[PDB]
């Protein structure tokens, strides 16, 4: 009807209250049954053939670098620039890269190239600094910038990993074929 | 406690740092009512000199919340039992939450 | 929305993973739930009121171990949780076994709601249409020149959001997840301010590992649910 | 339109198993409580005819 | 009641077959558990980056 | 007068995950005081926030319950 | 000179071989960092001794009296047959004289440490 | 319930300038006091009379400030860091922070008028 | 016994007259010392007998003679 | 003498051996109960990984730290491996084929067990650090709560043999083995040998304690090797304990009708069988409980100190003390007497 501080769905529903705890003279089994599960650990032997029973089955462990876990081509891996069958570079230095990264791990410098072309003199990420996060990719008009599936890149110095546009550019021609793939697999979903 | 309210659980307490006005912190509690299944917000402000009353009379929740205001932002809770830097570094100067407090602070740390 | 559409062969491989994950669960379980060495590290250890965990900000199963039976999904229901069945499981004694035998129960429920979406997943797009939020796809940003200005701006600018403020909560695993993010009107949030469920979770240690021993205080941290990251943001 | 979207199948698939599944296996109590009563007391009937014969071979020695 | 027990044969994991699987439904806890090994042939098969689907795909 | 023994549990102990320093007062058995010291985690991310784009500030949301990433870009946005 | 004799000189030997060749073969470099004592990375303040339970004290003090119970049965065993049931008899009436020490034990709850802080469960009452 | 820590005091706005400073030399004199305790946690190179002398010169540094409210904030800031030093929850790096002139000298070129100022761009 | 609280006296700064320690001598009138050097006096006389006094009574002490009849 | 040190240095060898590889039986019999490999690649197999660990580890620095009495930290581990060894001088792998064939072996056994607990208890002194001495009270307490069951273990054994050599209580469970008649004692002693030996999941003091791991935590180098040792070398010869006293010992089974087929007079070759089918039966029953060791690790969660306690001296203790009345009550009422 009409409530008073209250409604129909802060009223208690049906069975909230709970039944009352049965005492010991209200069990089913008898204290001999209850002794023999408390003595020999019933349970705990239950456990134990459960634990037994995975040592029959099939292990999960695969043998890297001998073989490799699952990749997807969207996977998020080393960066690269790509160029135009023709050789020419992709990137024409729009900068959007640079503006969406979140990390500012991006930084370009550009003019015109003695041919006329709007082409990059310098093309730095600080791969320390990079979250791997793809947005760079999914930003640039002409698939320059992109991101292999190579995780295998770890290095002894720290200087090794702040990468120029000729370690970029060498990365792109290095990984090309993969990218290709992983290219043919996604673009459409992009 | 009116019971056409009944807002039992505190969910967070925050400052948000407006420099034009003349009280600069405006603080912000919101409020959980299991019981009607409702929320509510309530807004009061404060300086960098001017306390607020502490609400963990009412809620022992409100404790840590308070802590963090304060370690952010510099309000204080006058009747918060034990008052102190919860996030920041020990000795740490500043509240990095200010507007004119600057993104990387003033100091940085090395091994010598 | 999201990022990009599901890829062709993924429906049918979650699936398949849950055809198998409830007998993981009950091997899990066979390992834990009647063990009695674990009743002896979970029973009546961190026990918490109901009264008390609504006063200390706690959520979740840090809440409905207590036996109140609130959950966001249900009470404020959000993107799609209102079109699957699902229940909520309610402890009574507000103890960490009660607790676990919660978090057990929302695996299967889980897993119940994951095959209810691989079967009733639509048609569509994924993101909403309008191009003043969302980049549009790429054939358009390349033969299009509206799609092109708009994908330019909004990977250089960013879409502005009309000016006010929210809380918004939800109901994530460790307990209520909210944001309060107030804009003024531009591409950059005035403020942005996280409640975490672990922060209060861990602001309620103090009151209720008082009392124990040392080892009950380690599986009273374990009970919380803590991740850090979450803790000091 | 939707042209080659993932979409689940037209009938749907299988139902999972979710319920909790540990079915009760073993005897009654009470049979392993017998058991056990028959192993110790065909135990202890060997360890005493044993000690019992050890003794007679003492008594030659 | 459903989300009861399925047999194993429902499930997709490669499992036990010959005398083997008489040994193994004469000696499991629960004989319709599976193992967790996906079966090979059918899963994640044909791999994310050789779909079919991929040369159809327009954008809904 | 009860003399408390106080120990710090962390932040270098794998109950304490590494970060959390929970300094704790026992007297023999049993805790009578507990006070977690946190931030050893404290990155300013809300600081950061207020820097980036609603889209740029998205990621970091995957960072804070790292196990639950897809939950809480949910909640922010929502 | 029996193996028994033998081998028992031999283990030290090998233990102190071992110790001898990590001396002579591992770096030795202590600085005042590295000798700190480990406790989870920070430093704590020297204290006074901890105020201990009386269970940890009675622990180790009534191990004596129950070890000095069960080993004053090894006469028995060695002479079981030679006393057969007059011994029987009297070992007997000896077990039954310790078992009410720990019967005693056993409901005095000497052993159990109890969490000195406990729910409250006063009853909440309001004057009208 | 949620308890405070060792030396913690309840944060109160003192009405009257008297009475903040009754508290403000009650603190002074738990700083002086804890000198030794400081000494012994922070493994410090320096001396008791040392840590007492920088103490006095943190204080002193307020000592004309006349507005209530900020002498209110001042002396609920030190306390903080009292309690903070007491506890030992502070690391030796932190508590070291107060004491920069501890350190040796730091090169051979502090400059103090215009002319080495403007040689090393400092002007 | 009083000897050594003024041996303690003696040896601080500001005061340039050591002989102007009297047995009844107020630290604020006679020796000009600051309300900070006050407390640092009082301190320094509890460290050298190795005693605690408590907030009231340490503040109440204004002079020589009443850190002798205290001490 | 020639003899007798060939004799000493294949046992020995034997020994040490079997400790090296029992640390990686472990860890691949709990990789495969947890569905993963474990050590298969340093050595073929894996089968050089202890020899690994143990290179690492002697060519590893030695710490002492500053309050440390140094001495005691270096010295607590050796006596604690010397005496975990020690013990196994009585050790029978056939009818008196042992390197120290005593009258009193069983009462030796108890002794040299008995100096089990001074490694935890001078470990913690080792340092100045009350976190090490609560956590160091804490495991000697359990030390001696478990050294109490399985001493009565002993003497209830004892009651149906009076001998206190270990060859000759191997020989009485020709008959019967004496985990037949006395069952439940065969899961006591196993219980209470895991928890004397401070295995999960009686591990309070590394696992759940204010030092990160035990009284362990402070040891680099050499002395790590020795507790390490001397830990694996006791849940050998704690499970040899169990076979002799309950599994009889180097007994299989009844081979004369066999060896009468086969031979037809004694021979170094039937003598060699014979040593071959005694010490593999022992062998066996070791690999056994060896597994049993792994395989209770790999199903349980820990108890805690009160718990335990509560265990030992509540419920296993009074259970001993019954049969102690019941055992000695049954040899009488049915004239079983032991003779000497
Ligand atoms: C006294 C009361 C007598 C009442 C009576 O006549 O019951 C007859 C009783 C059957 O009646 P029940 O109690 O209703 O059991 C039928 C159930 O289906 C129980 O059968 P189940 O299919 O559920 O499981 C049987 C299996 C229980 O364990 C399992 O389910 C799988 C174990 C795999 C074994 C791997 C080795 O048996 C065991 O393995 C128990 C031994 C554990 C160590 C081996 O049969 C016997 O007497 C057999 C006794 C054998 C004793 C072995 C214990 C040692
Ligand atoms: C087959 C091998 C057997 C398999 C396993 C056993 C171990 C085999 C590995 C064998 C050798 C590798 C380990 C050798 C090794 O690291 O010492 C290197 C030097 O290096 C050599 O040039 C010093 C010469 C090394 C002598 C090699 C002796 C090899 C047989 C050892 C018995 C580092 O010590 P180090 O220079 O600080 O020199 C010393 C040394 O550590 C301490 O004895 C001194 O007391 C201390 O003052 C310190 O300064
Ligand atoms: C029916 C008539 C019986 C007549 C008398 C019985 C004769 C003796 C029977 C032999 C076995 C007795 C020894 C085991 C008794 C265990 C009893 C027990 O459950 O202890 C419980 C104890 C907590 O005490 P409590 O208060 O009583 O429990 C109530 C909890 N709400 O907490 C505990 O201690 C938990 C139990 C300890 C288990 C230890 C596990 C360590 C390793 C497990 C060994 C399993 C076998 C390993 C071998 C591998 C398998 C081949
Ligand atoms: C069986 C193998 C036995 C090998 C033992 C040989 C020990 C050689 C190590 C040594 O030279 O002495 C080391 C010992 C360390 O102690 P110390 O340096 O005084 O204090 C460090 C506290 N951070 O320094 C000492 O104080 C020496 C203690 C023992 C005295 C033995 C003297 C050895 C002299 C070498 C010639
Ligand atoms: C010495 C320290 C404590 C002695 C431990 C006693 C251990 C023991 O029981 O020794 C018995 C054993 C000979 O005893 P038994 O069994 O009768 O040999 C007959 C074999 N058919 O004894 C032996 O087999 C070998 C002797 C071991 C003890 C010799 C130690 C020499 C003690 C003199 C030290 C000099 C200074
Ligand atoms: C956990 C580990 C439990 C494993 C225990 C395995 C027990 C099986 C071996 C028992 C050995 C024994 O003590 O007696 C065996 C004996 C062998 O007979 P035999 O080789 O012909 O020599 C005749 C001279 N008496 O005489 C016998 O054959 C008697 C029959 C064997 C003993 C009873 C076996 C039935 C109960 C087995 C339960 C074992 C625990 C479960
Ligand atoms: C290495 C070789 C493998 C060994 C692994 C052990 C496998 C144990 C299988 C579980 C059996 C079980 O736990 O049975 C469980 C039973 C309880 O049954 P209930 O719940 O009351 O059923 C009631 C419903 N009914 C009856 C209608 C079906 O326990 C007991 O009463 C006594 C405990 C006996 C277990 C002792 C184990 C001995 C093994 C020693 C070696
Ligand atoms: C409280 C205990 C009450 C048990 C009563 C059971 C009596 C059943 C009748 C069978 C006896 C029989 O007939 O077998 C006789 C046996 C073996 O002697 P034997 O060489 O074969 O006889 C020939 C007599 N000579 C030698 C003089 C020629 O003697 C026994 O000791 C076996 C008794 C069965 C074991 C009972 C132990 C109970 C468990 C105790 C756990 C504490
Ligand atoms: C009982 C002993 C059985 C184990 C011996 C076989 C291991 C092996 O001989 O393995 C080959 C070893 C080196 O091993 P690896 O470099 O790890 O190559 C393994 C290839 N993997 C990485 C793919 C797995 O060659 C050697 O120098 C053998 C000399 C060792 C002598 C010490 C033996 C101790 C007794
Ligand atoms: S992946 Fe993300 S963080 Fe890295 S460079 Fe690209 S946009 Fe920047
Ligand atoms: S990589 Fe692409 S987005 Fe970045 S500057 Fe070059 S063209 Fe523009």
């Amino acid at each position: 009807n009409i409530y008073a501080g209250g409604s129909a769905a802060a009223a208690p529903p049906a069975g909230f209250r709970i039944h009352r705890p049965a005492t010991w003279e209200e069990s089913e089994e008898g204290a001999l049954s209850k002794a023999t599960k408390y003595f020999l650990l019933a349970e705990m032997f239950r456990g134990l053939y459960v634990v037994l029973e995975q040592f029959f089955r099939a292990p999960y462990t695969i043998y890297y670098p001998f073989e490799k876990g699952p990749v997807s081509p969207r996977f998020r891996g080393e960066h690269a620039l790509r160029r135009y069958p023709s050789g020419e570079e992709r990137c024409i230095a729009c900068k959007l890269c640079e503006a969406i990264c979140p990390a500012l791990a991006i930084t370009i410098d550009a003019e015109e190239r003695i041919d006329g072309s709007r082409r990059t003199t310098k093309y730095d990420i600080d791969m320390t600094k990079c979250i791997y996060c793809g947005y760079c990719q999914e930003s640039c008009p002409v698939d320059a910038i992109v991101e292999t599936p190579n995780v295998e890149y770890a290095t002894e110095t720290r200087e090794e990993l702040l990468y120029n546009k000729e370690k970029l550019l060498a990365n792109g021609d290095k990984w090309e074929l993969e990218l290709q793939y992983a290219l043919d697999a996604d673009a459409p979903y992009r | 406690d009116n019971t056409s309210t009944q807002y039992k659980s505190i969910i967070d307490i925050t400052a948000v740092d407006y420099p034009s006005r003349e009280n600069r912190f405006e603080v912000v509690y919101n409020f959980l009512s299991v019981r009607h299944n409702s929320r509510i917000r309530l807004k009061t402000y404060a300086t960098e000199v001017t306390p607020v009353p502490s609400i963990t009379c009412l809620y022992e929740g409100a404790n840590w919340f308070e802590r963090e205001a304060y370690d952010m932002y510099g309000v204080f809770f006058e009747g918060h039992p034990d008052l102190r830097r919860i996030m920041t570094d020990y000795g740490f100067e500043g509240h990095p939450l200010r507007k004119d407090f600057p993104l990387t602070g003033y100091t940085e740390v090395r091994w010598d | 929305g999201v990022s990009q559409d599901l890829p062709a062969g993924l429906l049918d491989d979650i699936y398949m993973w849950a055809t198998q994950f409830g007998d993981r669960l009950d091997e899990i379980e066979e390992l834990l739930t009647d063990n009695r060495i674990w009743k002896l590290r979970t029973v009546n250890i961190g026990t918490v009121t109901a009264q008390d965990a609504l006063n200390l900000g706690l959520s979740g199963p840090m809440l409905r171990g207590s036996g109140i039976p609130f959950d966001i999904r249900k009470n404020a229901p959000y993107d799609a949780y209102d079109k699957v069945d699902f229940d909520v499981p309610v402890g009574m004694n507000g103890d960490c076994y009660d607790r676990y035998l919660i978090r057990m129960a929302e695996f299967r429920q889980s897993l119940r709601i994951i095959e209810q979406c691989c079967n009733d997943m639509p048609a569509g797009a994924v993101k909403v249409e309008d191009f003043k939020i969302n980049s549009p796809p790429r054939n358009l940003m390349k033969e299009d020149m509206e799609a092109l200005i708009h994908h330019f701006l909004l990977y250089t600018k960013g879409y502005s959001v009309p000016p006010g403020e929210t809380y918004t909560a939800i109901e994530a695993p460790k307990g209520e997840m909210g944001v309060y993010v107030v804009s003024d009107g531009s591409e950059r949030p005035y403020k942005c301010k996280i409640r975490a469920p672990g922060f209060a979770h861990l602001g309620a240690f103090d009151h209720i590992a008082r009392g124990h021993f040392l080892p009950d205080a380690v599986a009273i941290i374990g009970t919380m649910d803590l991740v850090f990251g979450e803790v000091d943001r | 339109p939707s042209v080659g979207q993932d979409l689940p199948p037209v009938g749907g698939y299988e139902p999972v198993q979710w319920r909790r599944n540990l079915p009760a296996r073993g005897f009654r109590p009470l049979v392993y409580l017998a058991a056990l009563c028959g192993i110790c007391g065909y135990g202890f009937y060997r360890a005493l005819g044993g000690i019992q014969e050890r003794r007679e071979l003492k008594r030659e020695k | 009641l459903p989300g009861g027990p399925v047999p194993v044969f429902k499930k997709y994991t490669v499992g036990s077959k010959g005398i083997w699987e008489k040994l193994r439904v004469l000696l499991a806890i629960a004989p319709n558990r599976s193992t967790g090994n996906p079966i090979v042939p059918l899963y994640r098969v044909p791999t994310p980056g050789s779909r079919p689907e991929a040369n159809v795909y327009q954008d809904p | 007068r009860i003399r408390a023994f106080t120990i710090n549990f962390g932040p270098q102990h794998p109950a304490a995950h590494g970060v959390l320093r929970l300094i704790l007062e026992l007297s023999g058995e049993e805790i009578i005081r507990s006070d977690p010291h946190v931030g050893l985690l404290h990155r300013g991310t809300e600081k950061l926030i207020e820097y980036k784009t609603y889209m740029q500030a998205l990621p970091y949301f995957d960072r804070l319950d790292y196990v639950s990433m897809m939950t809480n870009e949910q909640v922010f946005s929502l | 000179m029996n193996t028994f004799i033998i081998f028992i000189i031999l283990i030290p030997i090998v233990g102190f071989a071992l110790l001898a060749v990590n001396i002579l073969l591992a770096v030795y470099k202590p600085y005042n960092e590295k000798l700190g004592a480990f406790e989870c990375g920070l430093t704590s303040f020297n204290q006074t001794r901890l105020a201990f339970n009386a269970a940890f004290i009675l622990v180790a003090i009534l191990f004596l009296p129950f070890d000095l119970e069960i080993s004053t049965l090894l006469p028995y065993v060695m002479s079981i047959y030679l006393v057969s049931n007059y011994g029987f008899t009297i070992v007997l009436l000896f077990l039954l004289i310790l078992i009410i020490g720990f019967v005693y034990e056993i409901n005095t709850n000497a052993l159990k440490i109890n969490k000195h802080n406990k729910p409250n469960t006063d009853s909440l009452i309001y004057k009208l | 319930a949620i308890i405070a820590t060792a030396f913690a005091e309840t944060v109160k706005f003192s009405g009257s300038k008297q009475e903040l400073q009754k508290r403000t030399l009650a603190l002074y004199r738990q700083f002086l006091r804890g000198a030794p305790t400081f000494a012994d946690l922070y493994e410090v190179q320096f001396s008791i009379p040392t840590i007492r002398t920088k103490i006095r010169q943190e204080f002193e540094r307020h000592r004309f400030v006349d507005d209530l409210s900020i002498q209110n904030v001042l002396y609920a800031k030190g306390h903080m860091e009292y309690q903070e030093c007491i506890n030992f929850w502070k690391q030796q790096a932190q508590f070291l922070k107060y004491f920069p002139e501890e350190d040796d000298i730091q090169g051979r070129h502090q400059p103090s008028n215009f002319v080495d100022k403007f040689l090393k761009n400092r002007a | 016994a009083e000897k050594r609280i003024a041996a303690v006296l003696e040896s601080f700064d500001k005061i340039s007259n050591p002989a102007a320690i009297t047995p009844t001598a107020s630290f604020a009138k006679d020796l000009n010392l600051d309300s900070l050097d006050t407390v640092e006096v009082v301190v320094a006389i509890e460290e050298e007998f190795g005693i605690e006094i408590p907030d009231k009574e340490a503040d109440e002490i204004k002079s020589v003679n009443q850190a002798v009849e205290y001490i | 003498m020639i003899i007798n040190i060939v004799e000493i240095l294949i046992f020995l060898v034997c020994v040490l051996f079997s400790v090296a590889y029992l640390t990686v039986a472990e860890r691949k019999t709990l990789a495969y109960m947890q569905r993963r490999l474990g050590p298969n690649f340093v050595g073929y197999y894996g089968l050089l990984q202890a020899f690994a660990d143990a290179v690492k580890l002697l060519l590893k620095e030695i710490v002492l730290p500053k309050e440390s009495n140094y001495i005691i930290l270096v010295i607590s581990p050796l006596i604690t491996l010397i005496t975990a060894l020690i013990g196994w001088v009585v050790i029978p792998l056939g009818p008196g084929i042992t390197l120290g064939e005593l009258n009193l072996g069983i009462l030796f056994s108890l002794a040299i067990g008995s100096l089990g607990v001074f490694g935890s208890l001078l470990s913690g002194w080792s340092s100045n650090s009350k976190y090490s001495l609560l956590g160091s009270i804490r495991s000697t307490a359990q030390l001696i709560s478990y050294e109490l069951i399985l001493t009565s273990i002993f003497i209830i054994i004892i009651m149906f043999v009076s001998s206190l050599n270990i060859t000759t209580i191997i020989e009485t469970q020709r008959v019967v083995w004496y985990c037949i008649p006395l069952l439940p004692l065969l899961l006591i002693f196993f219980i209470a040998s895991v928890a004397e030996t401070a295995r999960p999941p009686f591990d309070l003091t590394e696992s759940e304690s204010e030092l990160v791991a035990g009284y362990f935590t402070e040891y680099s180098g050499s002395p790590f090797v020795f507790f390490f040792l001397a830990e694996y070398s006791n849940i050998i010869l704690i499970s040899a304990f169990n076979g002799y006293l309950l599994l009889g010992g180097y007994l299989s089974f009844n081979y004369s009708y066999l060896f009468n087929i086969l031979f037809n007079d004694y021979s170094y070759v039937s003598f060699l069988f014979e040593g071959l089918i005694n010490s593999s039966a022992y062998a066996i029953k070791l690999v056994f409980l060896m597994f049993s060791f792994i395989w209770v690790r790999a199903a349980f969660p820990r108890f805690t100190y009160d718990n335990l306690i509560n265990f030992c001296w509540i419920i296993l203790l009074p259970l001993l003390f019954g049969i102690f009345l019941i055992i000695p009550s049954t040899l009488y009422i049915f004239d079983s007497f032991p003779t000497l």
